[PDB]
């Protein structure tokens, strides 16, 4: 099959800039056949270009596209805010297949994490389950690693994190991560810990506390 | 709510080879031609026996389409009465034709850097094409005495030839896309009829 | 010119002519028709020829066109005063560099209606009062020759140069014999450094040369 | 103008069917195909397959070849994707489009696009009954708390702060899935340390689905 | 009634640019198109490109590389040419023309047929001067061997513009043996003539021979005495 690679996967770029996007194809792809499509937040994709350099109706003029062969481009000569979205390349020269996309998200300055530690609640352990939540509170850019040690041992496999879409405000992330146990598993265990690795510090922090304290 | 395809003919991703020249069907549909017309598309639309600005007042029991890629010096052997390689051996119209040719400088499809060479025209033939005739033979052409029994050799050719659309080419050998429309009166009831 | 003619033909009233136009593969040869145009002096070209062989409303039958290979041929049979003209062949020629309509240079066609007559020739140096202002013309008046048809080289020493050589299309005199005139620009430095300066004037396979030396 | 106006939400047991309707206005029906692309939640887009609103052929992506029928009602200018012994993987929002990819009278390909996409059909495919969700306090310059809206199906909740009045510092996070098949969500606001047990602090959740409204009041210890 | 009128002479500077137009009468513009054909002074005809009338779509020689552009006004049936960075070798009279080749609707590819309806033609001239004054040099008397008895004498009327100049020999009473020759037109798009006098040897000791060069257009007259020198 013809396999569209979207390069970057994120665009940090400020309004009035240029964003180029890059499509390039395992195969051939004839330029009638390369479309681009632009899909906003909680909204269904919209044609944006169609034969690799065709502006669909009621396109603006800043989205223009480029290339041939297996090298294809998407250009925003100035960005505008509705533009930061994801960007989504499709070919239909060999059956029909889809880019992975390509984020435009807004630039801003580096911004560490705020990390709080949450123990399960008393009214939780009462039901045989132990809800352990780590917060890393406005931080930019989105790249965050949360690691759970108990007791210095560092968990694989028992964790859960979800990250909030760029604030429309200040264009920082939030990220929430669980770390589940039974109520037996918690209760062998002291120091409860989640280590944050972000851009924005200059080592790795740890926040914790102590089962029952 | 029945419109006439004419879109999915004008806006096909890949044309046909002249020698194997495609046609389509039009039948029991309404056809907006003032839209072909007047489109910036097309630097040819030449007509035979009807004036193309009455052809949204006119009905035709089929509409036949013809497409193919030729190159630019080529567009004037698509009419009546005209000779040469693509007349003769390729895709031939009859003295009484009653019906457009319509083509447009297709470079920015049909050409690519180092040149694009998958469109085909016939080359050799013993006698000319009758009218709205298709060979898509490639027996081998004997030019001379002695048998090719099915081998290319000393007066013995492949008759088919590729065409090479390099985009720097001169416009008379750039890729162009020809849609030829006939339009046919039977004695039958009209079925393609302008809006 | 793409295509090539004779620069010059004569014919006595009542006579067949014939005018060449020479092609190529990428034009006559591949296929393209040849037109015929007339051209009398201070006026448009005329379509004399259309298709190869057909004429126009206004053109006799004395007039035909034809086409073989990469040449054509335009014959005028019973040749009257009133075809004294200028003769361009047409045709198109298609190559990867262009589609472009191209033109043979041109065939003078004289009526003859006078006895031939030998150019008269006259070759002026430069005045002193030019050399004084730095500039340099050698003058080439030729005068009372028929037909109508010259062509001009000019020598330094005995070596041909045709930098800075302007020279008039023949024009009719009073006495239907014709005039023309060649000029040669030098320096200064050119004119002086040099033995000698000829003017050759060739007519009707006849040559007249006149030289001039600075004094 | 053109309009394409899709079936509302459907949750599925495994192994069920969901027939999504696709109704075109705006536009000659029968001149364009339809096609059919789907998105699970925070993924990227998967083509399904196309079919000729003028004979009816079809072509599906070979994924769900023997498991999708696609069909056109005409007189109600409607396309619609039924989509076969469903699997939880089956979960995505299901978009039509109107198609220039392929031509609906002679089936070649065309110069064009996807345009005019559906507002979206989410189709849930789940083991999992409707359940309301546990509430459990998490307890506190800056400090933070929230609630763990833990063990509902399905989605959505929704989570205000002091009735809606709380606004400022506020983060709602997308739901995580467990392997129970049960949704779990945090909502957190950073507060000024100093306003912790001077400053009343109540979560308010409702899921609709379950007819269940939680206010849980957050308090230090 | 079918007739081409183009627009006027032109006299430009080497850089400039020049824009002719092209009026068509008698018949439907829009049913052909229109070539242009120039003419250096003396020299063949050269084709520059066409416009299909109905859509505008043009092909240029390639040896007027982007300095050429044609179009038309439909709702003045006129044709127009531009060509820009004039040097020299531009010098000519420019035609427009009529392939002779019409068919129901429109078609770009008119070059094969031949042009049956031409324009008067457009004079076109690089020039750096659109008027200019003789500057007038003696041509001393010359005699040839064959002849010694009789000698030629003349006046060189050098970078005038635009024609013409008229040349008498003393004031109108010398008029035998005077030959004025047609000017030429230099690459610098100034003309340039000579007036020649046959007379005896005999004379040029005894005889004054002044040349009377006038130039209306320039409001200039030059007499130039032409003196034996040895
Ligand atoms: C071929 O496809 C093109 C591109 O979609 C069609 O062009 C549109 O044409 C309509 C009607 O003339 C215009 O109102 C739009 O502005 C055009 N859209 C774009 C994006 O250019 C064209 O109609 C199709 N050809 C035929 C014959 O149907
Ligand atoms: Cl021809
Ligand atoms: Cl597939
Ligand atoms: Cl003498």
């Amino acid at each position: 099959e013809i396999v569209l690679t979207q390069s970057p996967g994120t665009l940090s770029l400020s309004p009035g800039e240029r964003a180029t996007l890059s499509c390039r194809a395992s195969q051939t792809v004839s330029s009638t056949s390369l479309a681009w499509y632009q899909q906003k937040p909680g909204q269904a994709p919209r044609l944006l270009i169609y034969g690799a350099s065709s502006r669909a109706t009621g396109i603006p003029d800043r989205f223009s596209g480029s290339g041939s062969g297996t090298d294809f481009t998407l250009t925003i000569s100035r960005l505008e805010p509705e533009d930061f979205a994801v960007y989504y390349c499709q070919q239909h020269d060999t059956s029909l297949t889809f880019g992975g996309g390509t984020k435009v998200e807004i630039k801003r300055t580096v911004a560490a994490p705020s990390v709080f530690i949450f123990p399960p609640s008393d009214e939780q352990l009462k039901s045989g389950t132990a809800s352990v939540v780590c917060l890393l509170n406005n931080f930019y850019p989105r790249e965050a690693k949360v690691q759970w040690k108990v007791d210095n041992a560092l968990q694989s496999g028992n964790s859960q994190e979800s990250v909030t879409e760029q604030d429309s405000k200040d264009s920082t992330y939030s990220l929430s991560s669980t770390l589940t146990l039974s109520k037996a598993d918690y209760e062998k265990h002291k120091v409860y810990a989640c280590e944050v690795t972000h851009q924005g510090l200059s080592s790795p922090v740890t926040k914790s506390f102590n089962r029952g304290e | 709510t029945n419109l006439c395809p004419f879109g999915e003919v004008f806006n096909a991703t890949r044309f046909a080879s002249v020698y194997a020249w495609n046609r389509k069907r039009i039948s029991n549909c309404v056809a907006d031609y003032s839209v072909l017309y007047n489109s910036a598309s097309f630097s040819t639309f030449k007509c035979y026996g009807v004036s193309p600005t009455k052809l949204n007042d006119l009905c035709f029991t089929n509409v036949y389409a013809d497409s193919f890629v030729i190159r630019g010096d080529e567009v004037r052997q698509i009419a009546p009465g005209q000779t040469g390689k693509i007349a003769d051996y390729n895709y031939k119209l009859p003295d009484d034709f009653t019906g457009c040719v319509i083509a447009w400088n297709s470079n920015n499809l049909d050409s690519k850097v180092g040149g694009n060479y998958n469109y085909l025209y016939r080359l050799f033939r013993k006698s000319n094409l009758k009218p709205f005739e298709r060979d898509i033979s490639t027996e081998i052409y004997q030019a001379g005495s002695t048998p090719c029994n099915g081998v290319e050799g000393f007066n013995c050719y492949f008759p088919l030839q590729s065409y090479g659309f390099q985009p720097t080419n001169g416009v008379g050998y750039q890729p162009y896309r020809v849609v030829v429309l006939s339009f046919e009166l039977l004695h039958a009831p009209a079925t393609v009829c302008g809006p | 010119s793409v295509l090539t003619q004779p620069p010059s033909v004569s014919g006595a009233p009542g006579q067949r002519v014939t005018i060449s136009c020479t092609g190529s593969s990428s034009n006559i040869g591949a296929g393209y028709d040849v037109h015929w145009y007339q051209q009398l002096p201070g006026t448009a070209p005329k379509l004399l020829i259309y298709g190869n062989t057909n004429r126009p409303s206004g053109v006799p039958d004395r007039f035909s066109g034809s086409k073989s290979g990469t040449s054509a041929s335009l014959a005028i049979t019973g040749l009257q005063a009133e075809d004294e003209a200028d003769y361009y062949c047409q045709s198109y020629d298609s190559s990867l560099s262009g589609s472009e309509v191209v033109f043979g240079g041109g065939t003078k066609l004289t009526v003859l209606g006078q006895p031939k007559a030998a150019p008269s020739v006259t070759l002026f140096p430069p005045s002193s009062e030019e050399l004084q202002a730095n500039k340099a013309t050698l003058v080439c008046l030729i005068s009372d020759f028929y037909p109508g048809a010259v062509t001009v080289a000019w020598k330094a020493d005995s070596s041909p140069v045709k930098a800075g050589v302007e020279t008039t299309t023949p024009s009719k005199q009073s006495n239907n014999k014709y005039a023309a005139s060649s000029y040669l620009s030098l320096t200064p430095e050119q004119w002086k450094s040099h033995r000698s300066y000829s003017c050759q004037v060739t007519h009707e396979g006849s040559t007249v040369e006149k030289t001039v030396a600075p004094t | 103008q053109v309009q394409l106006v899709q079936s509302g939400a459907e949750v599925k047991k495994p192994g069920a069917s969901v027939k999504v309707s696709c109704k075109a206005s705006g536009y000659p029906f029968t001149s364009y195909g339809i096609s059919w692309v789907r998105q699970a939640p925070g993924q990227g887009l998967e083509w399904m397959g196309w079919i000729s609103t003028y004979n009816g052929n079809t072509n599906y992506a070979q994924k769900f070849q023997g498991r999708v029928t696609m069909t056109t009602d005409t007189s109600t200018t409607t396309g619609y994707m039924e989509l076969r012994r469903l699997r939880s993987d089956d979960t995505a929002v299901y978009y039509c489009a109107r198609d220039y990819t392929r031509g609906a009278w002679f089936g070649e390909s065309l110069i064009g696009g996807f345009d005019n996409w559906g507002q979206g059909t989410l189709v849930t495919v789940s083991s999992a009954s409707t359940k309301g969700p546990s509430v459990f306090p998490l307890a506190p310059g800056t400090a933070a708390l929230g609630c763990l809206v833990k063990d509902y199906f399905p989605e959505p909740v929704t989570v205000s702060w002091n009735s809606g009045a709380l606004t400022s510092g506020v983060h709602t996070f997308p739901a995580v899935l467990q392997s129970s098949g049960l949704y779990s969500l945090s909502s957190v606001v950073t507060v000024p340390s100093s306003s912790l047990g001077t400053q009343t602090y109540i979560c308010n959740v409702n899921h609709k689905p379950s007819n269940t409204k939680v206010d849980k009041k957050v308090e230090p210890k």
